[PDB]
RNA sequence: GUAAGGCGUGGGAAUCUGCCGAACAGUUCGGGCUAAAUCCCGAAGAAAGCUAGAAAGCGCUGUUUGAUGAGCCUGCGUAGUAUUAGGUAGUUGGUUAGGUAAAGGCUGACCAAGCCGAUGAUGCUUAGCUGGUCUUUUCGGACGAUCAGCCACACCGGGACUGAGACACGGCCCGGACUCCCACGGGGGGCAGCAGUGGGGAAUCUUGGACAAUGGGCGCAAGCCUGAUCCAGCAAUAUUGCGUGAGUGAAGAAGGGCAAUUCCGCUCGUAAAGCUCUUUCGUCGAGUGCGCGAUCAUGACAUGACUCGAGGAAGAAGCCCCGGCUAACUCCGUGCCAGCAGCCGCGGUAAAACGGGGGGGGCAAGUGUUCUUCGGAAUGACUAGGCGUAAAGGGCACGUAGGCGGUUCAUCGGGUUGAAAGUGAAAGUCGUCAAAAAGUGGCGGAAUGCUUUCGAAACCACUGAACUUGAGUGAGACAGAG
RNA sequence: CAUAGUCAAAAGAAGAGUUUGAUUCUGGCUCAGAAGGAACGCUAGCUAUAUGCUUAACACAUGCAAGUCGAACGUUGUUCU
């Protein structure tokens, strides 16, 4: 089975990640049929997270049935090419979070 | 592409064998170096002499070293023969 | 030649013998030492040069320079064997290891001593 | 298939200037082919 | 192991393809394995049922398809050696049967004598190939280790079975060597998986943690597996990183070295100590954690990081060299000895060259030495060299292959040339920005090539008609120890 | 209008010592540069990211590296109501 899914890039502690076309029985950084695009799990300066994709690519594999991973599903809703995942639904867990404003720049309690 | 050349053998039955050339450039020298292959060509009637400038299509393998099928007869050798010349003086 | 000669017979290198073709292309071998003598240089240079007949680990004989003021060495004694030629003396093309194995340091040595296997002087 | 039919047409119609042009230089050949023949036979007989 | 059944690149026809996407049709009946079945057999037409707990949800079968893989073939490109010249006999081809999913001497039989080779077959030696790595004014040379793509192998040989797929590293059968048990009849094993141990060697690491992330198998899920991986440990092995303080300080202290023993006699030296300031890195003590990697939830790393606090210049500088090449000099000792040495050379009583003191120079958490590669080396010269006297014109010809070689006009479109399309994996090199502070990524460029289509027609090749300047003939004159 | 527009794809070319009484030429040897899966000496503070049996495809102690599905199927036997 085609799959769309996550190789990993960047350095040790340094995550980013890729998004390809595979065969399922090939090693997850070694032989692919395309790049879709990239996705950085890590935040920036924005405040938020980044991601590319080729949209007419993936929709021509998720037309001749190719299936996505379980990252993959989540950032491919995320993107508008996908429905959302079924446990979306669920919500977040909850809880007290410590709300207490930190310096942007300096990083120290304000 | 076109496949093009010379008649060098056709004792086999059905099989002639056909020498093309062509021009591999030396990179390092800056010259183009003549070489030649010799393929092995299906020959239904055995009509290729020795001599002969023939024309190859690609083909499944019809025999252990015969991929190729003789099209068309591009120029005839000519062969001498001496009665047949004798005759020619003699007009 | 012409660029047709070139094409048929290339340019071949120039050929050149190994230099230590004992150590086989291995910075150090170890060995034992056979014998373990003096030799008196080529002229126009006059001295009683130490050496030793060391045999090595992949069974080649050579003989190998021992540097430096007084030596340990005996007979059966492990050295530890570099490239590099002695220009007073044809045949021997090596050099032991001072502080290796062996053949010791020398200390009193003060100066260049990390190539005689001298430690630094504590200061006191 | 519209770019390959435009540049069929096109091609059509510059075949067809091209033969026209080589007609009529194949035309102007043959005066001079005749005359200069004219020529070298005379110089063979006047050697001869 | 393999020198072309491989690999790189581009194509092809005579094939198959589990899982995955999309249509259509079915899913009926008997028997067998102590008991049953989605196991096995039989009949039709191929099958197989489970679930009202998963009842219109899964699953299976047949037929058409997409997608992905696999098998097969082929053009071109891809070592050394001629002090290896012939090699082949299912060999090369044909016919007919068999075998295969599939072309095929794949092989049985019959027939022919072919096929390969001086454009280097065969023999011998070495070698996995590629993307690439190091070096280098382009070219080349060496390498092919990490990582990725392809191939080959799994103690050594030989086989097949099951399967969509294997002639299968941790499957089976057989033979062999080695080895461990044995109650002595006989059994068992295969780290070139991750750790680890002996051994060899100059030399190369922990018998670690977690499946949190990414990827993979099974499962409807819940989950369960995963030495893939992720992350810790050891090692200056590498890396344009950071730190070892910042100022001030003349009793120019003591002490060391040198000195007509010159100017505080010169110098170590503002150097130290002392005094003031700041505490990066490391140290110590705490605190929040939907900071972040991960989200619906789940954090191994994490005894980290971050933030705050304590403290005190405190815990952190060597190695080589100083005759010339090559930046940096004096004293003492030694006396062709001891020794030094990359090269040239030093040492035989005033040694800047050996060894120590003192001073100084270069690099700096390194710095030397050995090995190895390229450069300098135009020192195998394509870029870019030569052969009268220095290495080097064959004693001289004739001729095979090969290489090279006049003119015009016409045709053509193989090379050549222009554009378009396909391909040229990722990583790396180059450009640029952002990120980061010894770490990353995106977009480009490059990948000089190959295939297809359509233009051009000068050149090369090919075809046709012609030309006479190069070559060769004839006629007429000659010369000659040919 | 504009999340437009800008057309970048390199840099890299060094010489010195040594044959002679001296010279120029030919021609080797050696040196200054960069580098490595390196090794050894002396000497070492820190963080990070890479890299780490090139030799014996030598022999291997020990643990782990491939299982999963009761939603395919019976079977026996445990508890409790
Ligand atoms: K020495
Ligand atoms: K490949
Ligand atoms: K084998
Ligand atoms: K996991
Ligand atoms: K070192
Ligand atoms: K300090
Ligand atoms: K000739
Ligand atoms: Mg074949
Ligand atoms: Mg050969
Ligand atoms: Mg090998
Ligand atoms: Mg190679
Ligand atoms: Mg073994
Ligand atoms: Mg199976
Ligand atoms: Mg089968
Ligand atoms: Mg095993
Ligand atoms: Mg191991
Ligand atoms: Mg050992
Ligand atoms: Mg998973
Ligand atoms: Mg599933
Ligand atoms: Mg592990
Ligand atoms: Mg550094
Ligand atoms: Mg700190
Ligand atoms: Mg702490
Ligand atoms: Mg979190
Ligand atoms: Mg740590
Ligand atoms: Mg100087
Ligand atoms: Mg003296
Ligand atoms: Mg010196
Ligand atoms: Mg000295
Ligand atoms: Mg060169
Ligand atoms: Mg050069
Ligand atoms: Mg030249
Ligand atoms: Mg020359
Ligand atoms: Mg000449
Ligand atoms: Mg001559
Ligand atoms: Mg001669
Ligand atoms: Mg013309
Ligand atoms: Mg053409
Ligand atoms: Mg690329
Ligand atoms: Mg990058
Ligand atoms: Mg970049
Ligand atoms: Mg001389
Ligand atoms: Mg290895
Ligand atoms: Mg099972």
């Amino acid at each position: 089975v085609v799959r769309l899914r996550l190789s990993r890039l960047g350095c040790k502690n340094r995550p980013f990640f890729r998004v390809m076309a595979t065969d399922s029985r090939s090693p997850r950084d070694g032989k692919h049929i395309e790049v879709l695009g990239y996705f950085n799990p890590l935040p920036g300066q924005d405040g938020g997270k980044r991601m590319g994709l080729k949209f007419d690519r993936i929709k021509y594999w998720l037309s001749v049935g190719a299936q996505a991973s379980d990252p993959v599903q989540r950032l491919l809703f995320r993107s508008g090419l996908l429905p959302p995942p079924p446990m979306v639904a669920m919500g977040r867990k909850g809880g007290e979070r410590d709300t207490r404003p930190v310096d942007p720049m300096t990083g120290r309690f304000v | 592409k076109p496949v093009i050349g010379t008649v060098v053998s056709n004792k086999m039955q059905k099989s002639v064998v056909v020498a093309v050339d062509r021009l591999f450039h030396n990179k390092l020298y800056n010259r183009y170096v003549k070489r030649t292959s010799k393929f092995m060509a299906h020959d239904e009637t055995n009509a290729c002499n020795i001599g002969d400038r023939v024309k190859l299509d690609p083909s499944r393998p019809l025999s252990k070293h015969k991929n190729w099928i003789v099209a068309e007869i591009i120029k005839k050798a000519r062969i001498y023969s001496p009665q047949a010349a004798a005759a020619a003086a003699l007009s | 030649p012409t660029f047709n000669q070139l094409i048929r017979h290339g340019r071949e290198e120039k050929r050149r013998t190994d230099r230590t073709r004992a150590l086989d292309k291995c910075p150090q071998k170890l060995g034992a030492c056979l014998r373990v003598s003096t030799r008196t240089p080529k002229k126009p240079n006059s001295a009683l040069r130490k050496i030793a007949k060391v045999r090595l680990s992949n069974r080649h004989d050579i003989f190998a320079y021992i540097p430096g003021e007084g030596h340990n060495l005996q007979e059966h004694s492990q050295v530890l064997i570099r490239g590099g030629r002695v220009k007073d003396l044809p045949g021997v093309k090596f050099h032991c290891i001072r502080g290796v194995k062996d053949l010791m340091g020398i200390p009193g040595r003060r100066r260049g001593r990390s190539k005689y296997g001298a430690e630094k002087p504590k200061s006191i | 298939e519209a770019r390959l039919v435009a540049e069929r047409a096109a091609n059509e119609e510059r075949r067809r200037l091209k033969a026209e042009a080589a007609k009529v230089r194949a035309e102007e050949r043959k005066i001079f082919q005749d005359e200069f023949r004219k020529t070298l036979m005379k110089e063979r007989a006047e050697k001869l």
